[PDB]
């Protein structure tokens, strides 16, 4: 059964903490940012190429 | 990039670790006749003009008068 309000672990003040202080969104933006400083992986065509096999059509 | 020379195209594209001056003399082509590399000559006056190899399945008779 789905529980109730009343059987909630979490007091009412983390949960508005939670709520008005925007949390996971904030973790959200961080994982983008940490994103913002790794390696792109952008090729430069026509002065690079990407992979080709013997197979290829 | 059609102006890279075949052989080169493989090598840029990671086809082969080892590069065109560096492969051994078994693993050539050999030709009978003159290389010339060409690339993509579109949109210029060099571009193919394609054609019917075959001529005509049915030849027309040379008229001929005969006198009676
Ligand atoms: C603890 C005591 C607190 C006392 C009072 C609080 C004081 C004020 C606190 C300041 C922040 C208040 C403003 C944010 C309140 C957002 C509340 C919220 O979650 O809105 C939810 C709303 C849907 O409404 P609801 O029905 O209530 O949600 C139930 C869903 N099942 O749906 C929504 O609108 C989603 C939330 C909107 C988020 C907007 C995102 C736009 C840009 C995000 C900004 C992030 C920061 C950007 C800056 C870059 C970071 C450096």
């Amino acid at each position: 059964r789905p529980a109730t309000w009343e059987e909630s672990e979490e007091g009412a003040l983390s949960k508005a903490t939670k709520y008005f202080l925007l949390a996971e969104m904030f973790r959200g933006l961080y994982v983008v940012l940490e994103q913002f400083f790794r390696a792109p992986y952008t090729i430069y065509y026509p002065f690079e190429k990407g992979p080709v096999s013997p197979r290829f059509r | 990039m059609s102006q890279v020379e075949p052989g080169w195209h493989f090598w840029l594209g990671y086809g082969v670790d080892t590069a065109p001056c560096n492969t051994p003399k078994e693993k050539l082509p050999i030709r009978a006749y003159p290389y010339k590399f060409q690339p993509n000559y579109t949109g210029t006056p060099g571009a193919f003009v394609t054609y019917n190899t075959l001529k005509p399945k049915i030849s027309a008779w040379e008229p001929v008068t005969k006198q009676r």
